[PDB]
């Protein structure tokens, strides 16, 4: 049938259609999302870090400290 | 499962108002809505329809182009904006949700909304 | 699609039975969908499809028909049923309509 | 409303050319399409015809089998490629959009464009 | 790739009851998962279903607003809360995961469960 | 859509073919599934879309049909085909609903 | 994303009512915004989100829309808010686009 | 983010089943946290991640759930389980929030 | 390990009131604390974090500027310095530390002092 | 999805108007690209989303097509583009194919 | 809370020159700032983006190579080096301030600054 | 911008050899990279995928279990750990940079390297 | 973060390619170490940060990875390398935990 | 941590303006000086922490930038300004090192 109203069926089902294909889409955006929110994130951890650097900070100030015991 | 509309008023011919629709009490970003009219002396009439994404929608033949409607899934709420408002616009705007059905053809409007008056007058 | 609805007002008592008849100027098959608007409220589904009826209402509603003419049938009126009562129709390609409404009042 | 035909020209027997239809003031992927050619001294002759998806197509028996015609509606843009043209395809092309009808039969061509010329000579 | 419920058990009516479901063996992130029942005298009936996000889940008809479907992607597990639990409810329930389709509709349920017994009875 | 599987029992012993006939109520295209149960077990996958083979099955177990008619076969039974066997449709609106499934007994 | 508004310039009286319409080549969802720019000074966020009004924002400021259209309503102009309007988006995966900005003007 | 639990108040006796359910307005992914406040005292943390137990707890308390619906189980009730259970939230970039709590009264 | 609260008492509005908790029994130069509110027909409320060291700290938007939150880690010890307290201020505030996560996303609060009562009245 | 091109081995001159066809097994709506290798070297994109072009690509390249019929038309042939185009599709649900690939030869 | 800028004025084309944008009363190193120009003429144009740490920037497609905006939490300053300066870059130049937004879409400018004038011009 | 490999040579069937991929000239850690193979006689063909993270993966249907990719953003390299070598793998391997698109559909691979030839014999 | 390698035991002969392969339960992005302990000693730092090298180890040991995959390639088996490798792990937020150790023996 | 200078060598005029940058292989935060040495002298210390000026250093030399970008900006040359110019940067765990140093000299 050639003569068939092309148009769209306006008519349709608008609903949420539940037999969509709920996998995880391989083919995606896989980049950096540059609007992404670019703030302080206050719930990251408020904790010490046990596995940080246990060295020596070899630059650190050599200087005389001047705001030291005076007292015997 | 309550669906209230606000956003009516009296405003004079030629300007722009905006209506609301607020959802809740079901799942809001499943359902494609419209909006309808009863205009007293007259029947129902439709006016346009929202196809549950916003990719595509229409309207009826006399408000193409001057009635846009738009709905936010994150907030539930739908939204038609009507510009160039004239005397025959007067009428209870109702939100409709389309009811679930297992084909492709729709089904009938289910919950309908309690209504917003507009009145265009000089 | 144009839809008439007759009688335009029905009067009729409790307990009566009541008829109302929708016209469709082309055939709609089966999609048709009837209404009930209490007065100062929305309407409220009661047949879609024309012969299903929706869930929550009474099954003393009822109706039936395909093509151009469509009944709605109430078994035995009840004091709440007396408000307007409007027929719409959604075909393939065509819009939503709706009729006139018929109006259901105290004999 | 506007429908803009481009990519015309003149090439060889036996070659390959592609054609290109924007449309523009009105929502394309919500209407099907058709390709008309005009041969000077004869009247408007059907080509090529596509279902509003690109699902279903249906081609003139003189050009089964060397014309395909697609459409991109991300872009508003109608596609008929033309391979192995001959002499006789020298035409002006046209882009038809099928009217809004209410029923399930069709209607008429509504909006036409200008046109571009296709010449196949050596 | 293994797929292995708990959580069943014997509850009074009305009672809550949880089920569990870990997944191994495989990406449990990627994969939708279902909820499927077993009545014995009946067929397999569908439950529910999480959309890989838990984004989006439908119920059935039956068990709507009863029973909650979720889904951890971090400890590879899902959950179905069942709330005001009734005698109907005696059955076997099993994980399903959906196989991956090259299209926009799905696919049916490859990888089942041994399931859990879930009775209910006074 | 309800789907009916039929015959209900169908006795056959090792080697013979057998064929099962799955039918719905409403047309749902070529979207529809066949399970193996064997008994105290979960059901496993034998063909989706209802013709093409879930990989891993042997190849005795076919598939054909469309629309509201589908069946299975298979061409040689073996000791470790005797389960019950069950049609699952996934129409484009519809939700998932499976067959009353029929179950192959030792001859 | 291309990003129009108009009118671009809308002449109105203090206590008239007033409409900006924004709209954007491609779908941005509802991540919109929009500010308000004085002569000499910086930009002043008014409407984030497209719906929801920034601290301190008076009340008669309220914007609508979703998809590609968007617009932004003065209730009640006053002759505080005789200002350029400017519109922003900043879509999931694009980058901060303005419009060009339409100047109310005293009537 | 608002939490609320139900039912605010849950009456049981000893031995019983007990579920307290907390309902997020947005989800919060698996971050949420079940706390215990006998009267006259300071809560102390029972689950964590919605579903780990905190070193100490005995095996009876469990939880269970993610995105917006979480619910905390306990298997049998104790004479000494009988106080207000609290739900938080600590999502990403949300704040952390407390629901009213529920009382667990003796029957 | 021990975490007790000190410092309430009884003060008219606008006036100024100090909060000291000093941590026993663990590392306390390790762990980032917290000060939580229980209002009377309330729940808990959530009232300024540190970040164990004093370099970041967040408050709830409620008592910006008006509540200072600083620790003492040589002596074991919080400060929450409440400046024009108000009716509403009226509560129990409890000292919480955050569990330690093997994770950047923190964790709850596991162990919390007996509170102490700030009372703002006339 | 199997990705074909025809034809495999064209000959064309300095200046003459080229044409290769790609041809999709499925459908794969307009997301595909058009590559060009020459020998020992690494693939360049020429064009992206099936019509347009990667920054730098002369414009003498120019692709089109959607659906399942794909070309790429070289307006004058240089003696810079005797080179190996290869046609790829990345659906949305459909992984990464390439197809063979013609190899355009100096006549 | 005010942000202000600097180091503005009247440069040769092809010169480089730097400008600073000092913030002060708010945690500066909790937000991540853009730099915005509106030339007269044309409408504001977004130009370069610092992810509250320096981690990570974008910039306009115009102006990569030639901008390097870098962010001192220390001392509550921002920079942008602009190198290679041509007669297009007239304009003034506006900090922002991201909102904090409870998810991790962003938020749009809340906090403007008053601009500084670069004049490039022979 | 620039893109090259390295790590080839020749291995006998059932050995173990691992790729690297050096990226220069562009931010590495932004794009989600992918490797592809060229085998003579045959086209290109995909191999496997890296998703900006790590968090996300994913292989041909041939490789799966046999390679394994993954990514090292603070020295911009990739490594493709090839297990169980075969005949079949005897290929020339490439790097490719997925392009930057304004959707959620990716996009095509815009930066190739130049191979690393693998050869497995014996 | 428990620390697993494979294979248990290996054996090789002199002028081999050995690869030893590290998993991780949890992510550890790149921090990892790989130690080697001949029967009797102490063991020996190889490569530091899953992929550099020591100062002073001879250039034969190599290692890739990040994540929860590792492995620890020898190009040339030498009499020397005959000993037990050890996997450490030292992520952001955890302690040092080891895995069991694989012995390189003579075949 | 290798730290370059670019340009190499900078031709200038009395009166001009001179930028110098200073690129660092890792970020070296806020931590970086720029020194400058005149034929035959020693080196005098111009800005230290990458935007303080020392005592006494006349206020045309001035510095921005932090990370791995470093620029130095001299307002306007001056006779006694023709020298060597080297970076160094002092980072927390990283040790000092220097630049090339890039030489202005007289146009």
């Amino acid at each position: 049938d050639p003569n068939a109203n092309p148009n769209v069926d306006p008519n349709a089902n608008p609903n949420a259609n539940p037999n969509a294909n709920p996998n995880a889409n391989p083919n995606a955006n896989p980049n950096a999302n540059p609007n992404a929110n670019p703030n302080a994130n206050p719930n990251a951890n408020p904790n010490a870090n046990p596995n940080a650097n246990p060295n020596a900070n070899p630059n650190a100030n050599p200087n005389a400290n001047p705001n030291a015991n005076p007292n015997a | 499962v309550q669906l209230v509309e606000s956003g009516g008023g009296v405003v004079q011919p030629g300007r722009s108002l905006t209506l609301s629709c607020a959802a809740s009490g079901f799942t809001f970003s499943n359902y494609g809505m419209h909006w309808v009219r009863q205009t007293p002396g007259k029947g129902l009439a439709w006016v346009a329809i929202i196809w549950y994404d916003g990719s595509k929608t229409y309207y009826e033949d006399s408000v193409k182009g001057r009635f846009t409607i738009s709905r936010d899934n994150s907030k539930n709420t739908l939204y038609l904006q009507m510009n160039s408002l004239r005397v025959d616009d007067t009428a209870v705007y109702y939100c409709a949700r389309v009811r679930h059905s297992s084909s492709r053809h729709g089904s009938a409007f289910d919950l309908w909304g309690q209504g917003t008056l507009v009145t265009v007058s000089s | 699609i144009q839809m008439t609805q007759s009688p335009s007002t029905l009067s009729a008592s409790v307990g009566d039975r009541v008829t109302i008849t929708c016209r469709a100027s082309q055939s709609v098959s089966t999609w048709l969908a009837w209404y009930q608007q209490k007065p100062g409220q929305g309407p409220k589904l009661l047949i879609y499809e024309a012969s299903s009826l929706e869930s929550g209402v009474p099954s003393r509603f009822s109706g039936s028909g395909s093509g151009t003419e469509f009944t709605l049938t109430i078994s035995s009126l009840q004091p709440d049923d007396f408000a307007t009562y409007y027929c719409q129709q959604y075909n393939s390609y065509s819009f939503w309509t709706f009729g006139q409404g018929t109006k259901v009042e105290i004999k």
